[PDB]
């Protein structure tokens, strides 16, 4: 606070004749407040000289005080903290096609006013209050009988409003009244807070600041700055988002981190989402659909709050913050950079230092597979080899120059001291566990140890991140090479005691134990842990996840049976009929059963044979064959409308969003579809099509579930045209044929005996090469995932991502440089004299082909005709080589 | 290690004539039977010859170092017979070479040479226990020829000019050395 | 490659982001991810793609997307909501810019379009223009443009070519003759079906297509008077050429057996100078391939050639259409996207006169003070007279005032060729 | 780069017929050249390693490696394409074998041995001009110091080239050139009395020095490429090839005649296990079926005889078989679907498949079996205890395929494909008959 030029800072490169550099030009006031006062995260503060009368109507808090100097505030040693008022928020939005604006329809407020982190949270806390607001998505009135019927079946309170304005006014008022301390919800930070702040801005509610704790009457004038403005607006109430980067960091098992998937993975309960869309006209007069929607919202709110209690998000972030000393929010809604920044700031500042100015083995694995943690790899290296800014001698002129590790005579630094301090605290916590009897204190020890290990593991983000305050490429390269060496020696140790490295990186490696009993796999994993700790005294890896059966395709695209369920493969249930889902699920159940997998496989096989027979005889209920699909646009404006069946059925009926249920009957695949209720009617004489559902709907999924001569086996043949009589015929070199004959005077068609002069042959060879190259530059791409298999020429900016929404296949240029190059190589071999003489050429015709040659040439005839036709063959070969050499 | 390095063989050839005159006569360390057993017998390669020489010297005590040197060959010839005798003669000659090297080869202080940062006493510095001057060494130098500080003070009491001591020849040798060093530097 | 192709299709978007930010003086904070929900209006640059990976041939303003680069939106494609824009024109492959909002989370509405700025034209100093005045000797500069194919689909007669060469040698007498393929087109019916007959007028018959060109075009191209500079710019359909993907490496003059005295073989595409003129020459039929999407009466009432000439200028690339169109296989545009650097306006200079042969009717136009000439084909398939181009440019004059001075410490002068050049489309 | 600049630059790079691969190759190759050159040199390395593991003499190794030198990677030739092959293939292998320390150690020893052979295979004049590119001594100077040089270098020659005979050592010395240079550059050799010195000059046993400097320089460059590889992972066309060549380091025949001793006596361990399991369980699961079916297809079992063999082995109901297994058993023979004549499985592809559990017999036993069961098998195969210990040694390292070759040769008198095992066995059996 200065009377003049408070907003103008001092550049570091200020011109002066007595000094030449300035530090701290751009310090942050909270940064200096915390560094000077030695604050480390949330702790009890003793504040003296607090002015209880200077502050008038400045916040949403009941208690308002002020201080005149920062030295009045000092930290205490108290380890207990008061109970937190958490509020659970969930939002259902409605996209307005007119302005492309997401609009707010319903709010579900679940509050938990006595959430205490000092004691283990008991599972399934019931909230102290439940609220659910809703405004009409289409009209200004609701369907009749909403209030009483929602009272009848929905839990908590439901509040009905005529419009979104009184909606958000009451929401803000309830937030001010509740005065919660932590806001909990799923994907709040990057989608829901943003949309909520925007729709608030639009409606001009007086009480927008209630979402935070600082009372403001007007918005910022400038309202990427949207994030800074929103985060400042919500200041005071931490945003506890479970799908944010940290919330994802505490659930490595998930793949979508959608609410249902997170709920299943962390709470071992099942929830089937209802795809909601308030654009649908049914939500304006059908009360039951609206109330099912609100129930979905309330269930999402409870699910989110419960999972955030279960993964221990708040406690772990609190302990990570007390460890790195930054703000709690910077831990909750950020990345490792904030914590790795603040702990280094504190560590160097308290020591009189000047800180800078601001591959898989895919398939089905039957043996037990363990997920073993290398999170503490880089901290282990940094501590062991004393790698620090003050120990390693390096060239700062060239940052890529790899430095050598300090000799043991050098003394330890600041950062490895922090790492060793963290390791020691984890070890003392574990020693306390080994004696502790009360489960509450034992789970407290769990949380403290886990936060210590997470900080140690995230320590590498201080220096490995490029834009980081303490970036140091030489040290990063040294630590990284040492970690690569240690990962290798782990692989070698695993081989030396008879395991495989199934998949592995600097974070985590899964190991083939080779045993089929839980105790045996656990013992093998513990033995390997002891082995690695013996070879590396400080590297203490653990077992994180146990896999009895593993269907592996990547680090994060797999199906397996865990030990303490399917993730990543059940999203597409609409396209597949009831029969296909029954088949897939029964196949999985038998395969994953405890039977001998030659009898379980024969049981699958009998099931498949019986289902094939049942479909062919059509003794299966017509209900089991139905396929549902929602219409995004109108059936008359659908591009390629002749290829998806719903357009055919809907136009035969003749809007968008109407659900069409259909059965492929027994002409085009799209055309054969008939109305499901039509196919039930036997007098219509309609039966399902065995071939379609047996190939595309049942064979395709289980195909994924149950997962010189050689070179050219996929190459294509050269089709010539005879100049005179227009007879087209493949060319296979100096070989037998019913269409062409190589005479002593040149290539001769057999239909009209007219010879090919070299021009009429090389022109056509080169026309075929040009056709192939035009095809290869057309750029056809495909999707490797057999259930998507689309054909495309678009290339998304990330080249290898399939464009099917969320589809996990790997796109590849259909006419690869491999197929194309090989095609040109076969084109060459068609004109190689040595190959033609040796009769090594690929065959054009199969023995069942109707044009198989009746007369087979002799070896002597081939050799003589090749020697007589060497010039022709050489010119033909050079025509191709003029592209092969390009 | 065998065969001997050019440098090592040259040092051995330089040292061989002095070996007798110094060790076997002037010092005569092995005339003491216990000293002989402690220093000579270890350096042999064969246990049977070692034990035989031990017994022969215990039977004939206080035989001179030259006498024991000859007895080594006499008893070795007595013991090792047959087509393998030449190997034993070769090994005994190698042992004798190893021993003369052990007894007369330079024994350098390893530490002072290794590093550029080592400190070594400057020339002409006084020795605190003897008072001798650390004077340069010529071919005729001996420990008794090094002047003492009390003697230099006595000489200086008669004539007050440093050029009139026995220290001055050493300073003149130093001056010749520095002149040569300067011209080779140029 | 595909990683390289994705790299280049990212660099298109990012460099055009940089150019837009420099031109409109916007800070990169404005540039943001358009496919992910937001609360405020944001700025965005990306390519045009079908809102499907497999699409129906015909597109409309309700089935478009705006693909995002790697750091703008990590490769995600966003559908287009274009209901609030009444005047627009896009096309597939066109790196564009938007200001809008994606609160719908699924649809990116554009409140306003940023038209890409047209590149700065070439400039030259007084000394160079005076040298060009001395070179021209007062008389004007004369350049003839021809574009193939030069013989009919049913015969091998170049009588029309010999007529044209006698014409340019004896009456027109142009300084530089620039001529384009296809020379021996690979899609020719008689050449694709293998109906190439015995030639009585060649002592020794040809054996390949290269001998066909050497005996059919070299003897007749040698007859051009050495005073006439000739530039060869190939096409992808030249069977004489061994580079079947745009951009196309220059023909080899020695292999064509052409005289060094008056022939220069140049790469496709090519931007070069003749005296003071900046020429843009590229041989892939953009005027035919670029299939726009039109909204608005003002845009639809405008000349299609004017729109596509403006498109070729703004897209700082001679062939801005991606994916490369296909003739269904017989042929196609044949892009090699690993090298889509080379097909950009060399140095960022919008060429004074841009020559793009097209199968369409011969035209020559000035759009955005750039003379774009499209001469048509030398002979129609039937053998009737085709077309070729005549370019006549008044000699530069610093006193006549048609060259406009550019303010600055160093005096340099804009060429005003649209003021100085007359173009005549004379059927050959 | 114009091809003329490339030609001049390579002529400069190849002023000597052998190289230290100092400067990265410049120019363009087409991915077939990449792959074929890489596989050619890789097979030379694997042959060298197989010869070494058998402790054959360097003269024998030279004799064995001359022919596939003339076959895959020719040397002593003036061709520009052969030299392009050598450089580009070695640098591709540096890309391949930079990932792991065990691989880089293998590449370093292999390329070190290959370099030693190459240096011995050049004439003395070319050895001199290579050393120049370090002044070789004159013949008069060599003859003057002949005795001292021989005394210095005899022990090194005996212990490094295994020339136990004095006459062979003298012959080798007579042809061996020497290098005159300061001792200050050869201090490490000086301390061990490996180099003869006169008047401040060191007379280098040179090939060992050049080999060691090449090995150390190569190791440093390997570490450099391993540092820069995460900038190379971005291109799609290279990584699958690099992964494959990196991991690659790891009717008379009828439905009845397969089960006889005359035929199955030739099968390797994987096939023997697979048919043991089939005969005992009357069924093999997916992977076992696929690998054994394709192996039979390789050895010559026609689709009809294979269908009869599979039907008779499944002692279940033909209906079940005909619905479920005939389609697969025909498709593996290339009679269904896309009609791709599926290739028989090689040890790399077999080992890339997941490990066998309870009831699975697929994969390679040398990796899947505990050492006691292998010991019992090999004791049944009349292998002596030293032979079994050597097999278990090769198996312990992760060299399963080498141990397969060992059991083959030991039971008959580098195989990484079961059909190759069977066919070499058949070629020996017919020869014996
Ligand atoms: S090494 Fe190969 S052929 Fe031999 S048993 Fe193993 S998998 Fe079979």
């Amino acid at each position: 606070q200065t009377p003049k030029s408070s907003r103008d800072t001092i550049p570091s490169d200020l011109s002066s004749d007595t000094f030449y550099h300035v530090f701290g030009g751009n310090s942050n006031i909270f940064e200096s407040f915390v560094i000077q006062n030695r604050i480390m995260g949330p702790c009890w503060l003793d504040i003296k000289g607090a002015d209880f009368n200077s502050i008038r109507n400045a916040s949403h808090c009941a208690v308002e005080v002020s201080v005149d100097k920062p030295q009045n505030i000092t930290p205490t040693t108290t380890k207990t903290m008061p109970n937190l008022r958490c509020l659970s928020l969930s939002i259902q939005t409605l996209m307005n096609p007119k302005e492309n604006k997401q609009e707010i329809v319903s709010i579900t407020l679940s509050a938990y006013r006595n959430i205490s982190l000092d004691s283990p949270i008991p599972e399934n806390i019931k909230p102290d209050d439940l609220c659910t607001l809703v405004r009409p998505p289409q009209s200004t009135s609701f369907p009749l009988g909403l209030a009483a019927l929602a009272k009848q079946k929905l839990p908590g309170r439901v509040r009905l409003f005529n419009n979104e304005k009184a909606m958000l006014s009451c929401f803000c008022a309830m937030l001010k009244v509740e005065d919660p301390d932590v806001i909990i919800g799923h994907r709040l930070q990057n989608v829901y807070l943003d949309v909520l702040a925007h729709r608030m801005h639009d409606l001009n509610i007086p009480t927008f600041s209630s979402i935070g704790r600082r009372l403001r009457r007007t918005w910022p004038e400038k309202f990427n700055m949207n994030h800074f403005f929103i985060s400042d607006i919500c200041s005071g109430r931490l945003i506890c988002d479970i799908a944010n980067e940290m919330g994802q960091s505490l659930t490595p098992k998930c793949q979508s981190w959608d609410l249902s998937e997170m709920y299943q993975v962390t709470c071992e309960k099942e929830h089937k989402p209802l795809d909601i869309d308030y654009q649908n006209p049914q939500y304006q007069n059908d009360v039951n659909s609206m109330t099912m929607a609100l129930q979905e919202n309330i269930t999402n709110c409870m699910i989110s709050a419960e999972v955030s209690y279960r993964i221990q998000l708040l406690t772990l972030t609190k302990q990570l913050t007390n460890l790195a000393g930054n703000a709690w929010a910077q831990t909750l809604g950020g990345t490792r950079a904030g914590r790795n920044e603040y702990i280094l700031l504190h560590e160097f500042s308290r020591n009189g230092f000047i800180v800078p100015d601001k591959e898989p083995e895919k398939g089905l694995h039957k043996n037990y597979v363990l997920v073993m943690d290398f999170n503490s790899l880089y901290p282990s290296i940094i501590q062991e080899f004393n790698i620090c800014f003050t120990t390693v001698d390096r060239n700062k002129e060239d940052i890529d120059e790899l430095p050598s590790v300090p000799p043991s005579e050098v003394d330890q630094g600041v950062l490895p001291r922090l790492l060793a301090n963290l390791v020691d605290r984890r070890r003392e916590v574990k020693k306390v566990m080994k004696t502790e009897t009360d489960p509450h204190k034992r789970v407290q020890c769990d949380i403290r140890q886990q936060a210590l290990k997470l900080t140690a593991n995230s320590m590498y983000g201080c220096l490995g991140y490029v834009n980081s305050r303490f970036y140091a490429k030489p040290l990063a390269m040294l630590v990284t090479n040492k970690g690569r060496e240690i990962l290798m020696n782990t692989r070698q140790l695993a081989e030396s005691m008879n395991l495989l490295v199934v998949y592995g990186d600097t974070d985590s490696v899964m190991i083939d134990t080779g045993c089929d009993n839980y105790a045996d796999a656990i013992k093998i994993g513990l033995g390997f842990k002891r082995l690695v700790n013996e070879r590396y005294r400080l590297l203490e890896i653990d077992i994180d996840n146990v896999f009895k059966k593993l269907l592996l395709h990547a680090k994060k695209k797999y199906a397996a049976l865990t030990v303490n369920e399917v993730k990543g493969l059940d999203m597409k249930r609409r396209e597949f009929c009831p029969l296909s889902r029954d088949v897939s699920i029964h196949v999985l159940n038998t395969i994953l059963s405890d039977k001998d997998p030659e009898e379980a496989l024969q049981e699958v096989y009998d099931y498949l044979e019986d289902i094939r027979i049942k479909v062919e005889t059509n003794n299966i209920r017509i209900d089991k064959y139905k396929i549902n699909m929602k219409l995004s646009k109108d059936p008359k404006a659908y591009p390629g409308g002749k290829n998806m069946p719903a357009v055919q059925v809907a136009l035969r009926m003749r809007k968008a969003g109407s659900v069409i249920t259909f059965v492929i009957t027994k002409l085009s695949v799209a055309e054969r579809a008939h109305a499901l209720n039509e196919v039930m009617i036997k007098s219509n004489n309609l039966i399902p099509d065995p071939q379609y559902y047996l190939e595309k709907q049942i064979f395709a999924p289980v195909e994924r579930l149950l997962e010189d001569v050689e070179r050219f086996k996929d190459t294509v043949t050269l089709e010539l045209s005879c100049p005179s009589c227009d007879k087209r015929f493949p060319f296979g070199g100096i070989v037998s044929s019913n269409y062409y004959r190589v005479s002593y005077n040149g290539l001769q068609c057999k239909h009209c005996e007219q010879l090919f002069t070299p021009l009429q042959l090389t022109s056509q060879i080169e026309h075929s090469i040009r056709a192939h190259i035009s095809l290869y530059y057309a750029g056809w791409l495909q999707c490797d995932d057999s259930t998507c298999g689309i054909v495309t020429r678009q290339v998304s900016v990330f080249g290898k991502r399939c464009l099917n929404d969320g589809c996990t296949g790997v796109m590849r240029y259909k006419y690869s440089d491999k197929q194309l190059y090989n095609q040109l190589l076969y084109f060459d071999s068609l004109f190689d004299c040595e190959k033609n003489k040796k009769q090594e050429l690929k065959p054009i015709y199969l023995p069942d082909d109707l044009d198989y040659p009746k007369e087979q040439l002799t070896e002597s005839s081939i050799k003589a005709l090749t020697e007589q036709n060497r010039e022709l063959m050489e010119t033909g070969r050079s025509v191709v080589q003029k592209y092969l050499n390009d | 290690k065998r065969p001997y390095h050019p440098h090592l063989a040259r040092s051995l050839e330089q040292l061989k004539p002095f070996f007798v005159s110094i060790m076997l006569e002037e010092q005569n360390p092995w005339e003491d039977d216990q000293h002989a057993i402690q220093t000579l017998l270890p350096a042999l390669y064969d246990k049977q010859l070692i034990d035989s020489l031990k017994k022969y010297w215990l039977d004939n005590p206080r035989r001179s170092s030259k006498e024991k040197w000859n007895d080594i060959d006499q008893i070795a010839t007595s013991l090792f017979k047959g087509p393998k005798q030449d190997s034993h003669i070769i090994k005994l000659r190698e042992c004798k070479e190893d021993l003369v090297l052990m007894t007369l080869y330079p024994k350098l202080d390893v530490e002072v040479t290794k590093q550029t940062i080592h400190l070594l006493k400057a020339p002409f510095c006084i020795h605190p226990a003897t008072g001798n001057v650390c004077v340069p060494i010529d071919e005729s130098f001996a420990p008794e020829k090094a002047p003492k500080l009390i003697d230099l003070q006595t000489e200086m009491e008669k004539n007050n000019d440093v050029s009139l001591t026995a220290l001055q020849p050493f300073i003149n040798q130093f001056q010749a050395y520095v002149s040569s060093l300067l011209k080779n530097e140029l | 490659n595909l990683q390289e192709a994705s790299d280049v299709l990212d660099d298109q978007i990012e460099s055009f982001t940089k150019i837009i930010q420099n031109h409109y003086k916007l800070s990169p904070n404005d540039f943001a991810d358009p496919t992910i929900q937001s609360q405020s209006e944001i700025y965005a640059v990306g390519r045009i793609v079908p809102d499907s990976p497999t699409y129906d041939k015909f597109l409309n303003p309700e089935s478009l997307s705006l693909e995002t680069s790697r750091m703008g939106g990590v490769g995600r494609r966003v559908r287009l909501d274009l209901s609030q824009v009444n005047e627009l024109s896009f096309f597939l492959g066109q790196i564009v810019a938007f200001k809008g909002k994606n609160a719908n989370g699924d649809y990116f509405t554009v409140n306003s379009i940023l038209p890409l700025p047209y590149p700065n034209s070439p400039v030259s100093t007084s000394q160079e223009l005076q040298e060009f005045q001395a070179n021209l000797e007062g008389s004007s500069l004369k350049v003839i443009v021809t574009c193939g194919p030069y013989f009919a689909n049913d015969n091998f007669s170049l009588e029309l070519l010999q007529e044209f060469i006698d014409s340019i040698n004896n009456e027109v007498k142009p300084h530089v003759l620039i001529m384009f393929g296809p020379f021996i087109d690979i899609t020719h019916p008689l050449i694709a079906s293998g109906k190439l007959p015995n030639f009585p007028q060649f002592k020794t018959q040809p054996k390949t297509l290269d001998e066909l060109f050497l005996k059919l075009f070299t003897p007749i191209l040698k007859t051009i008077s050495p005073h006439i500079q000739t530039v060869l710019i190939p096409s992808t359909k030249d069977a004489i050429s061994n580079h079947a993907a745009y951009p196309q490496a220059s023909l080899i003059r020695k292999a064509l057996q052409l005289p060094k005295r008056n022939f220069k073989c140049m790469a496709n595409p090519s931007s070069f100078q003749i005296n003071e003129i900046y020429f843009g020459c590229s041989n892939v039929d953009t005027f035919k391939d670029l299939k726009e999407v039109i909204k608005g009466g003002t845009t639809s009432s405008r000349y299609r050639l004017d729109r596509v000439s403006e498109h070729i200028l703004q897209q700082r690339r001679y062939y801005p259409i991606f994916p490369g169109s296909i003739r269904t296989h017989i042929s196609g545009a044949d892009l090699d996207v690993s090298y889509l650097g080379l097909t950009e306006f060399v140095g960022g200079f919008s060429p004074d006169i841009m020559i793009i042969p097209s199968e369409l009717q011969h035209f020559a136009r000035v759009v955005q003070n750039v003379v774009v000439i499209n001469p048509g084909r030398f002979i129609r398939a039937t053998g009737n007279r085709g077309s070729y181009a005549q370019i006549t440019v008044q000699c530069p004059d610093l006193e006549d005032g048609k060259l406009t001075l550019v303010e600055g410490e160093e005096p340099v002068y804009l060429h005003n060729v649209w003021k100085r050049a007359r173009v005549d489309l004379i059927a050959s | 780069s114009s091809s003329e600049e490339e030609k001049k630059l390579y002529a400069r790079l190849y002023e000597s017929k052998l190289s230290f691969y100092d400067l990265p190759p410049q120019g363009e190759i087409t991915l077939e050249q990449f792959e074929i050159w890489a596989i050619d040199r890789l097979k030379i390395l694997l042959e060298i390693e197989s010869c070494l593991s058998r402790n054959k003499s360097i003269k024998e190794i030279e004799t064995i490696i001359k022919p596939q030198f003339q076959k895959l990677l020719p040397f002593n030739t003036e061709s520009l394409e052969d030299r392009k092959k050598d450089y580009y293939s070695h640098f591709i292998l540096r890309l391949c074998f930079c990932r792991s320390k065990e691989l880089r150690e293998k590449f370093v020893r292999a390329e070190t041995f290959l370099f030693k052979i190459r240096f011995n295979m050049l004439t003395s004049t070319d050895q001199t001009k290579f050393v120049q590119s370090l002044q070789f001594i004159s013949n008069e100077e060599k003859a003057e110091l002949s005795h001292q040089l021989y005394q210095t270098v005899s022990a090194s020659l005996q212990f490094q080239l295994n020339l136990n005979e004095e006459h062979q050592r003298k012959q080798y010395f007579q042809q061996e050139k020497f290098i005159k240079l300061p001792f200050e550059n050869v201090i490490e050799l000086v301390g061990n009395r490996l180099v003869f010195l006169k008047d401040g000059y060191a007379y280098l046993q040179q090939l060992n020095l050049l080999s060691n400097e090449f090995a150390s320089k190569l190791n440093q460059e390997l570490i450099k490429t391993y540092q820069y590889l995460p900038r190379l992972n971005e291109d799609d066309r290279l990584l699958p090839i690099l992964n494959h060549l990196s991991s690659g380091y790891t009717d008379e025949i009828n439905a009845q005649s397969v089960w006889s001793e005359e035929i199955s006596s030739n099968y390797p361990l994987c096939i023997k296990n697979l048919m043991e399991g089939l005969k005992k369980n009357h069924h093999l699961r997916y992977y076992g079926r696929q690998q054994l079916s394709l192996f039979l297809k390789g050895i010559g079992l026609s689709a009809d005889e294979a269908l009869k063999f599979w039907s008779e082995a499944f002692t279940m109901t033909m209906e079940k078989f005909n619905k479920e297994y005939r389609y697969s058993f025909r498709h593996n023979y290339g009679l269904e679907g896309n009609r791709i004549n599926y290739k028989p499985w090689d040890c790399h592809t077999i080992l890339s498949k997941p490990r066998p559990g309870r009831g699975d017999y697929h994969g390679c036993p040398f990796r899947d079996w505990s050492h006691e069961r292998l010991s019992a098998e090999l004791r049944s195969m009349k292998l002596t205890q030293a032979q079994i210990i050597s097999v278990l040694d090769s198996c312990q390292k992760g060299e399963y395929t080498i141990a397969c070759t060992k059991v083959f040769e030991m039971t008959h008198n580098h195989i990484a494909h079961p059909n190759l095992y069977f066919e070499r066995s058949r070629q020996l059996q017919k020869k014996q008959q």
